[PDB]
């Protein structure tokens, strides 16, 4: 294992910076590379430093290297919520076809979002074929609140996900919970929700 | 007038089996050695150093070692690419240097040679063919030239490193270059009668049967053949019939007898 | 310079034949095959010089190369086994370094096909409350009842896709965790303004592209063969 | 392929009873791999000193053997040579007179 980087993971807020490191043994390293993979996706470059002492730049991203240290760092300004990925580190032992990309593991960046005007609330949505069948939406809650999964293992809720309305600027995170065996105003109680949690009906 | 070489050569039998030895040389002198098995270059003078600082030596020299290990790899991936149109055995030798003349003029060359044939230079600012050289050498040529940062350090080795560590060797080198060694000759016979001289340097000699004061034209001058201790060996054969061995000699004229040449008579 | 593979994914039983196919149009000589496994980088199977050429990389045992052309590049498995459940990249390349990268296909072998399920996808409708407290219409799509866990979920407005104010849950949760070979269920959420859902020319659609079992599968079960299908549902806006 | 010149001479002038260095000079030959061996009576010397190996111009290789001897009149030297482009191994004597 001749590329390794770090942190191996790291959670920030959005709007703050970061630092990537990625330190190697690779002899020679003709070329490094930043990757910068999303969950699920593939392989997009960032950026390749080439030069002794080299440094470049991608708009909030920027990057060095110090071949003689074996040394490179990224770093990542102002982030927001897109930059939550897998960062890769290539290193390659010529500058033609007959090298070999040498890969680090990847650092994984999380960034939490900034939800400027919660409005927490526990909706119910209807099945389109079924007037019966039913799901609990909670929405519009802060970074600040987790959610658990269920006590009952017959009700099911998943984890938050935050989604972005890129028209609006408007972001929210949600949870859904539902159920065979159950109403909305019991759904989230496992979980420690806000005071001003609005329960409509 | 001096020359500075760096002939490495290398042998790759299987994918799985190869070796790279090389050894320079300054005129007939060599100044260093590097066998497969050391991991490091070896002096095999006092002055092989040059003018260089043990930390540019060091710079240098690890240049090489990685040299060495991507040189192999790659000769090795390059006929993986040609293959099957040229398999192993391989042999390949690179000749690399500097002829050094008065003033600062140099030139610097990087010649390369594929089975013993002369196939591939390093001219200007990248590697091409020579003429005689096979056309699928383009692909491999095309991949070299594709390496920008070996084709500068490459560069920066012959248009400067050369002639600089060079004119250092020569002011370090100056009295084993200088050095004036004596030769001294025998007689014998088989009739063709052989005068042999040995033990003589610099190269430069002349050896002539004489009857005399007459210069015998059917003297025949040999190679020069090398002695183990950096001296020189050479021998004239003249053709003759028996019993005009008479008033017969060998004269051998050089550098270091000062005047005084050494006479033979048979 | 682009690079394709195919398939994007696919579910396999242990001992079958699995071939990874690699497609380029940029007349590159050289294409090199990697696989993607969590706590390691990318790792060289098989890369290729040319047509006709195979070369072993760092990994190569259990996987067979095969380069018939300049334009495609293949990754043969013969006897999969589950070891070689990962993702693989396909790469080309010129004389240059940079390899071209490929989007990846994503390999599932397990042991036995028995419990292979598509989903039953189910659209949600928006609350009137969320509207009327917010401006704003969350649909939200539940695939459920499906195994194994290779699905993806898009979600289709007026037969174009649409990615702006949508999230899906980052892995699919278990039905019941208890058991060994448990199903699985998968949520998702569109969240447009109260205006575009209030339109009854806008059709909404979730579509969920299960993955499963091909055409030569054998199936030797009662219920319908659980093949690679897309399972959606459907609902237009209103006043 | 390329036949070895094979070439064996004394450094001093010989003299039997007197210590010397005895030279096998092979040239002229491609691939560099070369087994040289140097024979006192037809047994192998143990002590045979070989420089590096190099080539000329032309890409030839060429390197010299060496030893210490004491010529005799009794007393037969010689260089053999194995080699690929040889079928059996060329054996040249040193001649004294020569
Ligand atoms: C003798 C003077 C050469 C000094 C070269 C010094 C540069 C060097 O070591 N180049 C290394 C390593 O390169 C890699 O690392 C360096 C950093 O050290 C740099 O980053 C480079 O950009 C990077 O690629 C490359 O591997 C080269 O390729 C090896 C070149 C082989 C050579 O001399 N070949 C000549 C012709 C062979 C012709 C031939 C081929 C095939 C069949 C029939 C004939
Ligand atoms: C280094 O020098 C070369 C030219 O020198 C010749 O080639 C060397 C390899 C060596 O054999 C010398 O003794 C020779 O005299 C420069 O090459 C020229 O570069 C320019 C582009 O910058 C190009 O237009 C010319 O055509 C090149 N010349 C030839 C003859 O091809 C090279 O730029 C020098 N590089 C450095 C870094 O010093
Ligand atoms: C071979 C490039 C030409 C420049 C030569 C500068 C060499 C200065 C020091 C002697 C190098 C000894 C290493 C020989 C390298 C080799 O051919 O393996
Ligand atoms: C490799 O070549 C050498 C040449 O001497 C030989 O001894 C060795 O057995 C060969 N190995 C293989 C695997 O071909
Ligand atoms: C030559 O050197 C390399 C590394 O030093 C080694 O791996 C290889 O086996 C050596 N070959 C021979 C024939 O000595
Ligand atoms: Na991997």
């Amino acid at each position: 294992t001749q590329v390794e980087q770090s942190p191996q993971s790291l959670v920030v807020r959005q709007g703050e910076n970061c630092v990537l490191q990625c330190n190697y043994s690779v002899t020679p390293d003709n070329h490094l590379r930043w990757f910068k993979q999303d969950t699920g996706k593939g392989l997009v470059s960032l950026t390749v430093l080439v030069d002794q002492k080299d440094k470049t730049s991608n708009g909030r991203y920027s990057a060095t290297l110090d071949k003689d240290a074996k040394h490179s760092t990224l770093h990542i300004t102002a982030t927001l919520l897109d930059d939550t990925a897998t960062y890769i580190c290539v290193v390659g032992d010529r500058g033609s076809a007959l090298g070999r990309l040498h890969f680090g593991a990847g650092t994984q960046l999380i960034v939490i979002p900034d939800i400027q005007n919660p409005d927490p609330a526990v909706y119910q949505l209807r099945d389109s074929k079924s007037s019966d069948k039913s799901v609990c939406l909670f929405t519009d809650f802060d970074s600040q609140t987790n959610v658990s999964q269920s006590k009952d293992s017959d009700v099911y809720i998943t984890d938050k996900c935050v989604l972005d309305m890129r028209s609006m600027d408007f972001k929210s995170n949600s949870a859904v919970a539902w159920s065979n065996k159950f109403a909305c105003a019991n759904a989230f109680n496992n979980s420690i929700i806000p005071e001003d949690t609005f329960f409509p009906s | 007038n001096y020359t500075f070489r760096c002939l490495q050569m290398s042998s790759f039998a299987n994918r799985s089996w190869s070796r790279t030895d090389s050894v320079v040389w300054l005129g007939d002198l060599q100044t260093h050695r590097w066998s497969n098995d050391s991991a490091t270059i070896s002096f095999t003078k006092p002055w092989s150093q040059g003018k260089l600082s043990n930390q540019q030596w060091e710079k240098l020299q690890h240049m090489f070692q990685v040299y060495r290990v991507s040189f192999t790899r790659d000769i090795q991936e390059l006929v993986k690419m040609m293959s099957p149109k040229e398999d192993y055995p391989i042999e390949i030798q690179l000749s690399a240097g500097c002829e050094m003349y008065p003033g600062n003029a140099s030139e610097s060359f990087l010649h390369v040679a594929f089975q013993g044939k002369y196939v591939v230079r390093f001219w200007g600012t990248s590697w091409q063919t020579v003429p005689g050289a096979p056309s699928w050498l383009d692909l491999p040529i095309k991949v070299l030239n594709a390496d920008q940062g070996t084709s500068a350090t490459v560069q920066m080795l012959l248009n400067d490193t050369c002639p600089l560590f060079v004119r250092g060797l020569l002011e370090a080198g100056k009295s084993d270059l200088e050095k004036q060694e004596k030769p001294v000759a025998w007689l014998s016979s088989v009739r063709q009668l052989v005068c042999h001289v040995s033990g003589f340097y610099p190269k430069p000699v002349w050896v002539m049967w004489m009857r005399g004061d007459q210069e015998q034209q059917g003297t025949h001058r040999g190679d020069f053949l090398p002695n183990a201790d950096e001296t020189w060996y050479l021998q004239a054969t003249l053709d003759v019939e028996a019993g005009e061995e008479a008033g017969l000699a060998c004269r051998v004229k050089h550098s270091s007898l000062g005047g005084q040449d050494i006479i033979l008579y048979w | 310079a682009a690079v394709t593979q195919s398939p994007r994914n696919k579910v396999a039983v242990t001992g079958g034949k699995v071939t990874l196919s690699c497609n380029q149009t940029n007349n590159h000589n050289n294409m090199y095959w990697y696989r993607q496994d969590t706590g390691h980088g990318l790792r060289l199977i098989h890369y290729s010089y040319g047509a006709g050429s195979t070369e072993k990389g760092d990994i190569p045992d259990g996987y067979k190369a095969s380069r018939p052309s300049q334009e495609n590049f293949s990754l043969i498995l013969e006897l999969a086994t589950p070891s070689q459940t990962s993702v693989y990249f396909c790469a080309s390349g010129d004389e240059g370094y940079t390899q071209y990268f490929g989007p990846g296909t994503r390999l599932l072998v397990l042991e036995d096909l028995r419990n292979v399920t598509p989903p039953k996808v189910s659209l949600f409708e928006p609350s009137k409350a969320e509207i009327s407290h917010t401006q704003k219409a969350t649909l939200v799509c539940l695939a459920t009842g499906f195994y194994p866990d290779h699905v993806e979920l898009s979600w289709w407005v007026n037969g174009k896709e649409v990615h702006s104010g949508v999230c899906t849950d980052p892995q699919p949760l278990k039905e019941q965790p208890a058991l060994n070979d448990s199903r699985y269920s998968l949520s998702s959420r569109l969240r447009v303004s109260a205006t575009f859902w209030q339109n009854p020319r806008n059709h909404f659609r979730c579509q969920v592209q299960f993955y499963g079992l091909s055409e030569n599968d054998e199936w030797t079960q009662d219920r319908a063969k659980p093949v690679t299908q897309i399972v959606s549902a459907e609902a237009w806006g209103r006043a | 392929q390329k036949t070895p010149q094979i070439q064996v001479y004394s450094r001093h002038p010989p003299e039997n009873g007197k210590p010397n260095i005895l030279n096998c000079y092979v040239t002229q030959f491609h691939p560099p791999h070369i087994e040289i061996q140097m024979l006192k009576n037809g047994k192998k010397i143990p002590k045979v000193e070989m420089s590096d190996m190099s080539f000329s111009k032309d890409w030839s290789f060429y390197i010299l053997a060496h030893t210490e001897f004491t010529p005799t009149e009794t007393d037969t030297y010689a260089c053999r040579v194995k080699h690929a482009s040889m079928a059996e191994p060329k054996t040249v004597y040193w001649d004294r007179d020569m």
